[PDB]
């Protein structure tokens, strides 16, 4: 829309809500996909930084190509390599919402701020592989990655 | 006082005057004129000079040619003596009879009934049809709209209408046809005269027929439904008896106010259509009611444009009707006639209260299953039937049971169905369904229950096929 | 109708009619119709019936997607019309 | 003199503005000096709004104006049979001048209720499909609507060549005047086809009236109503004509080119408000009169083209909405070699039954429930022997063109698909064995083909002696 | 009136979409340009302007209110049209209810997955 | 008569004419200007005021300055001495090679043959191309769509049909660039230097160009196709020849008239076109037909908007087509040349009352060969393509010999190619692919029909490549 | 000044797309006549003489030269719109990015399918 459209070039970073996303009850319900900023660049967050998001990025649209692929196959045809990607696209699609201190009324939960080391330590592991023996689950709505095994935890115990 | 042309464009026409200005609605008659040719006052322009619209061809005028003020809006005979005869939008005779010695004449412009003389009154008014007598029973003394694009199924339908319930009618109707076929009106005329309805010699005829089919000016097709309603109105106040009033497409009124509102010098609001759409209608179909002195069972056909329900037309139609029937071309393409959707088609008496639990609950017993194969479709498409559940395959061999079971041959269609018609009655109706749904008939094949009247009728032609 | 949603289902049906076409072919090299349904309810024949399927899946997405686009572009051409019929009245309103 | 003159004071857009004609009627006749001529389109308090019937470029500023103190009309009569003219009426074959006496205006308003009667009278078009499944009656309005190169053009053109076996008669009441308007089309084609309507030896019981791509809009507007006065003479006058408007789907845009230019709002596809109206009164005229006014009639078989077979579009729903049937011509069909293409589940004719001879209704009336039951299954012993059927009988409609059958020639055709004996016949084969089957008949059977054409029915003695020519032939039939 | 003196009143605009209507039909005859889908320039003001009068007082004003059911009509059920989406974007929150779930037998046909309250918890009794 | 510019509003320019007023489609010259400035009419406003189009920049133009009338409307060089040479819009030689010195000048807006001046014959305008002669043959005074993009032998097809309707027809040709990019046009003009058609010493030159470059304004891109048109023209009516026009983007024409009617503030049609949309392409289209004296066939090609045929543009020129060239990657690929598609190409006059039953028969043998070993590509490859039945093994193989067959060196590949280009007549394709079906040539390599001319050839490479 | 002094020059045009949006803004508040999109009917005639312009001049002029790279924003990719359309067809070539190459890893994002030169190798040495 015109309105929208125009305001884009206006802005140093955006943030883009999708409803597609919210409706997956994920918030903030930001596009992965199609938020985007100027500084994203290595020699200004560094390399480690700028890889792990490109990393989460890449790994989220691979999963948006296996959605096609799967609406039709089921979760069994997929190589033990393309449906370990899903599984951890999931993973990583829910480590991204977040319970807002502001939000409490809504989600019910206690708002957490995550400091940026402890962001991309936690999508690098989960990129890494190290959390596939962990529920999905575990990773939604939490703060730093470890609240993520503890939750895992009180999860397995509540089974 | 002598009121002279200024301007003429199609069919608005300029007729400034010079003392004693007509107000609006008035009726001025061009003189010099070799027929009556009315103009109807629709404004004042200022400087004395009104713009009107004309209700009938408006060539050879000449500008300064003199208009006259009737000093009133188009009166039209109401009264027994219109039943049986033919008459245009200004109440003209058009059945070569002679005049019509009328004693009252009526305006065909009035002011809707007041909120306190509507009628509450909701009673069923079976149609041996069942899909409407089903899903959408009409009421009597309701407002039946049947939506239908170009050849899926309206005519048919009125007609179906007309012989399933005007005959067994026991008072007046009026039939109101609004920019259809001429030849149309020339079949329903000798239709009437052939069943009796209409009898030119003793005075027992039980219809008035009101005409300005689609070979007439628009401002003509814009005012016939304000006539024929306006006959429908003194036999049911001025003689409180029950009122039939079938209107074959009030939606060339609209239309047709769209042809002159350009000429109007109004801007155009969406889709072309003029601004006054809404309300111009809303002053018409509000008079087409029942009220406490009378009752009027109205059947409107309305015609799709372009086969599109969001058509600003149609769809300002549906809140003025407390059923609707509507007819699609996917269906009417899949042989199913009449092509009425199950799922789209309403009655403002489909309630439990109104029609009894085993009626409402079978009707949505049918919208359900006939929903849920509707939402399988995209499915059945792509990977066909292997791909569905035992309980899918079931659902959907139920639907087209009961989608043809929907179907029913009618008399005024024998001639495409090639099958003698059929008057359902409503518990055959019910019973029929029920079954189908309780999985009674899961063993019969899909095309026995086409085309059939009863479900008894199913079963017969199942054997028939071996 | 909205150029949003045929857009929608255009791509999501020309993705589906690609990985039909797709699995057509690895069936032809070895869903499978009715062939587990039959047997249930009471190779060469497997992959026989999945090639099938695959082929009639496939054709039945591009008839389908051949009339999407129809009506796509009928849409689409229509709403050009509709801001274009818009954007005069505003004019010839002034 | 400004009282039946005036001057031009603008001419731009493809409306003249007059000066004066303070006595002009609306619809009326002007002339120009250039001898062009135009209508009193708009009539205002200061000038006049005169569309023009031809190219408006040699129209100036300043310009005389003259009334000619009438209301558009045309020539029209038997005189113009065997000829080509413009709009206007302007004969355009170099023959010379028209034998003209009598003039009609071309917005005559059609007959009321009154003077009409269920159609009843055949309007045999030679072909096979239509006058079997499809049947046309005289007065009626059958819409040919199909896409580009479909075969449109062909429906109407095997049917007026097919008239001529009627005309050359001696019963003035089963002869058919033809009435063929080109509205859009190329020069050429219309060249093409009087030329060949000339080789059918057709064009003299035919009036070709022309408004091609080259003629301003308002020309192309006016045409089909032109030619429906000349038809409308034949009509009220006892006589039988069949008027096409090759396609109104070309009339519609070029009356929307004048109301855009006329700035009046645009609606859906930008066409006017009125673009129904347009069709809707010309082809109310098309009609059966009955016997207290004449007994004659007009049948008009209105064209319009599709876009990609879109039968919902604006313009082909209204006339649809207008005309009692419509004959679809599937695309699909035609490049698969159906030709004609006609798309028999979705075709009808509303009212061309009653109208249709005694000897179709026979054999066609259980044609057209085989096909349906073969629409409806297309192992097991009962529906094999429905698609057998089914794909013979759609072989049998096949049908080349220039070459009109004869009724009774059809049912003698179909008469053989129906009964059967095509059963144990091959497809690849039914078309070669229909050539030759058929022109066995006509040859050695004149009396058969005769009593069938004279009784209009296959009466038991007719049928039997049918069935004896239709498996005596077999036998002796070259696989 | 009851909003300012103490009191809770409930209003219910049954239809805004024919309110749009007649507003639209209005301007035209007033002569304003007309504009999408042929309505006015403040189409959105016609609704903003009435919808924000629905409100809770303070104790200091008498603690009184007045909530707004406006209900709006969609065709071909697209919540993503003008006026649909003029009022949407202005209420907090909506009741979304659709055919399909009406013929399912969802009645009443509230499709929970579009359906919002921008107030949620706030506004519920401790055992509900 | 001298006017004074009264108004300029971009490309358009309303003048004052005080006595003599220019007729509309007049061209009036500008006056105090380096270049020439042609405004040629198109409204008489009132007021002794006319409207006009700018055929080139209006930067400059004061109220008041001068304005001749020119008498007639734009006039160009017409007759021999213009092939070889480009023209300008309004007629001047763009070149460079000077003056165009010509006896005879004519106006780009003349009325199409009248109805009498129509030929009724059929008859076929033989290219000596094997695909197109054989599967959709250049309807002689017909209109051939020609589709495909760029890099796919367009440039080549255009001057081969230069040469050989030269060759075997005495005919000349134009070539009207119809918004031509500036680049392409030189590109063009040079490669066709290179080629023959175009000599810049000796009079051999066989083609007239005409250039409306995409820097020049609407008015001028939209009479262009007029110019090169009044320029065929002449070797029809006055050398009774049978030109060939080429009109490269008849779309780009359209186009051009939309803008044109939008600068003159005319309410666009559907899709944004110009309501005058169907006349605008009758007006030029129809000049372009067989007359008594000789007739003009012209190769225009085709842009389809969004791929869309149904869009107005295209679908509003279909009318006018006999025929389509098809060009195609996927053939130019195989190394097939001309990549002229052999099942997408087609023609109207391809039928047996018109290119005879026998030539006939050929076209559709060869085109159902085709389009059954295009179905056969899957089995072949999955399948296998060694359980291939004996009818199923022969196919595959003819419709390759066919399918190459179709090839054909041009004339004007010579310059590269080192091979001399070949100019079959109708008689020899029939014969050859007519052969090839019976099965006659069975015992022969592929390769041996590829890139030939007659049969013969064919048989002739085949021995010698063993 | 450089391309006609021998010297070679690129020019970057951002956004055409945005001049267009300004160009129009002018024509409609002067009243001209709009069209499709609202943009004049010389749009065209805006970018073409500006496009144009650019060149491989003759060694008799200099040799110079004049490169152009406008830049143009389509909406949702849509490149059958107005000014895309336009564009387009007035150049030489295009080399088409998209979203989905990009997050996808592919950068730059070009799609060599939909991309195009039509001087193809005219300008490429031997080596490439
Ligand atoms: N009940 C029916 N049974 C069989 N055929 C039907 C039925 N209703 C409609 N049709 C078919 O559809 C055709 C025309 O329907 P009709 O009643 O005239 O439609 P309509 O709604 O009045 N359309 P129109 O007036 O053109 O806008 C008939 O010729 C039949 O072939
Ligand atoms: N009955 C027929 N049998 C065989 N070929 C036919 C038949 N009818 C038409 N054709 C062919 O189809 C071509 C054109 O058909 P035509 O009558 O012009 O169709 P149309 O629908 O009117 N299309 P058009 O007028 O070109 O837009 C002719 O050149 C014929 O070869
Ligand atoms: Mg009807
Ligand atoms: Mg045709």
């Amino acid at each position: 829309d015109p309105a929208p459209a125009t305001t884009f070039a206006h802005l140093d970073a955006t943030t883009v809500l999708s409803r597609a996303i919210a409706e997956l009850g994920i918030y903030p319900a930001v596009d992965p996909l199609d938020s985007t900023s100027r500084i994203m660049d290595p020699n200004i967050v560094g390399s480690e930084h700028y890889d792990v998001a490109r990393g989460v990025q890449k790994i989220l649209q691979d999963y948006k190509s296996l959605q096609d692929i799967i609406a039709i196959l089921g979760m069994d045809e997929l190589s033990e390599e393309d449906k370990l990607t899903v599984s951890r696209a999931r993973k990583i699609q829910r480590f991204l919402s977040q319970p807002f201190q502001v939000a409490e009324v809504f989600t019910g939960h206690l708002g957490k701020l995550v400091p940026l080391k402890e962001t991309i330590k936690g999508f690098q592991q989960i990129l890494a592989g190290e959390y596939d023996h962990l529920p999905e689950q575990a990773f939604y709505m939490v703060g730093p990655i470890e609240e993520a095994v503890a939750k895992a935890d009180k999860l397995a115990e509540e089974h | 006082t002598t009121g002279r042309i200024v301007a003429v464009i199609g069919a608005v026409v300029d007729v400034q005057f010079d003392e004693g200005l007509p107000p609006i609605l008035n009726a001025l008659e061009v003189q010099g004129r070799e027929t009556r040719l009315v103009l109807e006052v629709a404004q004042h322009l200022g400087e004395s000079t009104v713009r009107t619209i004309a209700m009938d061809g408006t060539e050879g005028l000449v500008r300064g040619q003199k208009v006259l003020d009737s000093g009133a809006p188009i009166r039209i005979p109401v009264g027994p003596e219109t039943l049986g005869r033919i008459m245009n939008v200004i109440g003209e005779p058009i059945d070569e009879r002679g005049p019509i010695k009328t004693k009252q004449f009526a305006a065909i412009h009035a002011e809707a009934p007041e909120f306190v003389e509507m009628s509450v009154e909701q009673e069923i008014l079976v149609t041996g049809i069942k899909v409407v007598d089903l899903l959408a029973p009409y009421a009597k003394g309701g407002k039946i709209g049947l939506f239908g694009g170009a050849g899926v199924g309206k005519t048919v339908l009125i007609m179906e209408l007309i012989n399933n319930v005007a005959k067994a009618h026991g008072g007046y109707s009026v039939f109101a046809g609004v920019g259809e076929r001429t030849r149309e009106g020339n079949d329903l005329y000798h239709e009437m005269i052939e069943s009796g309805v209409i009898n030119l010699k003793d005075a027992t005829s039980k219809v008035a027929l009101v005409y300005g089919q689609m070979n007439e000016p628009p401002g003509a097709r814009a005012r016939v439904a304000l006539t024929g309603l306006t006959v429908a109105e003194y036999f049911r106040d001025q003689e409180g008896q029950d009122v039939l009033l079938f209107i074959d497409n009030i939606f060339r009124f609209t239309q047709a106010g769209s042809e002159v509102s350009a000429l109007l010098g109004r801007i155009p609001s969406a889709v072309g259509y003029q601004p006054t759409l809404a309300t111009d209608m809303g002053t018409m179909q509000e008079r087409i009611t029942t009220t406490k002195k009378g009752s009027i069972t109205s059947v409107q056909a309305i015609y799709v444009p372009a086969d599109d329900l969001t058509d600003p037309a149609p769809a300002t139609t549906f809140a003025h009707l407390d059923a609707t029937t509507v007819l699609s071309r996917a269906i009417a393409e899949l042989g199913i006639y009449p092509a009425v959707d199950p799922l789209d088609s309403t009655s403002r008496i489909m309630d439990p209260n109104i029609v009894g639990s085993e009626h409402y609950d079978v009707a949505r017993g049918v919208q359900k299953i006939l929903q849920d194969y509707k939402s399988l479709q995209d499915i059945i498409a792509i990977l066909g039937m292997d791909e569905l559940s035992e309980e899918d395959k079931l659902t959907v061999s139920r639907a087209r049971k009961i989608q043809r079971f929907l179907s029913q041959p009618f008399q005024v269609a024998e001639v495409f169905t090639g099958h003698l018609g059929k008057l359902v009655p409503l518990k055959e109706t019910i019973k029929g369904f029920q079954q189908i749904l309780a999985g009674e008939y899961d063993h019969l094949p899909e095309q026995a229950f086409y085309m059939v009247g009863p479900i008894e009728e199913a079963v017969a032609k199942a054997d028939k096929l071996a | 109708a909205t150029l949003k949603d045929i857009t929608r289902r255009l791509k999501s049906i020309k993705n589906i009619q690609k990985i039909t076409k797709s699995m057509k072919m690895v069936a032809a090299a070895k869903l499978c119709g009715a062939i587990h349904s039959s047997v249930a309810k009471q190779t060469t024949s497997e992959q026989s019936a999945r090639m099938t399927a695959m082929d009639n899946a496939s054709k039945n997405a591009s008839e389908m997607i051949d009339k999407l686009t129809l009506t796509f572009n009928r849409t689409r051409q229509a709403v050009i019309t509709k801001e274009l019929i818009e954007i005069i009245s505003g004019a010839a309103a002034l | 003199d400004l009282e039946e003159t005036g001057r031009v004071l603008s001419i731009g857009d493809g409306i003249a503005r007059v000066h004066g004609l303070r006595n002009v009627q609306a619809e009326e006749m002007v002339e120009f000096s250039s001898g062009l001529k135009g209508m009193s389109l708009n009539l205002e308090p200061d000038n006049v709004g005169v569309v023009v019937f031809g190219n408006d470029k040699l129209i100036k500023e300043g310009d005389i104006v003259k009334r000619t103190g009438a209301i558009v009309d045309v020539p029209v009569g038997e005189e113009l049979l065997g000829r080509v003219v413009d709009a206007l009426g302007n004969a355009i074959d170099g023959k010379g001048p028209i034998g003209s006496k009598a003039r009609r205006r071309v917005g005559l308003k059609a007959p009321g209720i009154i003077p009409r009667i269920s159609v009843r009278e055949p309007m045999q078009t030679g072909i096979k499909a239509v006058d079997s499944l499809v049947p046309i009656g005289r007065g009626q309005r059958e819409l040919i609507i199909g896409d580009r190169q479909t075969g449109k053009t062909s429906i109407a053109i095997d049917t007026i060549i097919n008239q001529k076996r009627f005309n050359d008669g001696t019963d003035e009441k089963k002869k058919l005047y033809c009435i063929y308007v080109a509205i859009g089309q190329k020069r050429s084609t219309v060249a093409q086809l009087v030329k060949r309507l000339t080789d059918a030896d057709a064009m003299k019981y035919t009036i070709v009236v022309s408004a091609t791509a080259s003629d301003a809009a308002p020309l192309q507007y006016l045409a089909p109503y032109s030619g429906c006065s000349m038809g409308e003479y034949f009509r009220d006058n006892g006589k039988h004509a069949l008027i096409i408007y090759d396609d109104l789907s070309k009339q519609a845009v070029a009356y929307r080119q004048m109301s855009l230019l006329l700035r009046r709002p645009p609606g859906r596809e930008a066409y006017p408000g009125d673009v129904f109206y347009l069709h809707s009164r010309l082809l109310e005229r098309a009609a059966k009169m009955n016997d207290a006014f004449g007994g004659g009639s007009l049948t008009a078989l209105p064209v319009i083209e599709t876009q990609a077979g879109d039968v919902s579009a604006y313009i082909p729903t209204n006339v649809i909405s207008i005309t009692d049937g419509q004959i679809f011509l599937e695309t699909e069909l035609f490049y698969k070699g159906i030709r004609p293409a006609i798309n028999v589940g979705l075709s009808v004719s509303r009212v061309g039954s009653a109208a249709q001879t005694r000897a179709m209704k026979q054999v066609a009336g259980t044609m057209k429930l085989e096909l349906a039951q073969y629409r409806e299954v297309a192992l097991d012993a009962a529906t094999q022997q429905l698609l057998s059927r089914g794909v013979r009988l759609t072989e049998l409609l096949k049908q080349g063109q220039y070459s009109p059958m004869a009724i009774e020639e059809q049912v003698a055709v179909i008469y053989a698909g129906v009964r059967g004996y095509l059963d144990k016949l091959e497809p690849s084969k039914i078309t070669k064995f229909e050539n030759a089957f058929l022109s066995h008949v006509i040859s050695q059977h004149q009396a058969l083909l005769g009593k069938i054409r004279t009784d209009g029915k296959i009466s038991e003695e007719s049928d039997a002696k049918l069935k004896e020519i239709v498996t005596n032939f077999l036998a002796g039939f070259e696989a």
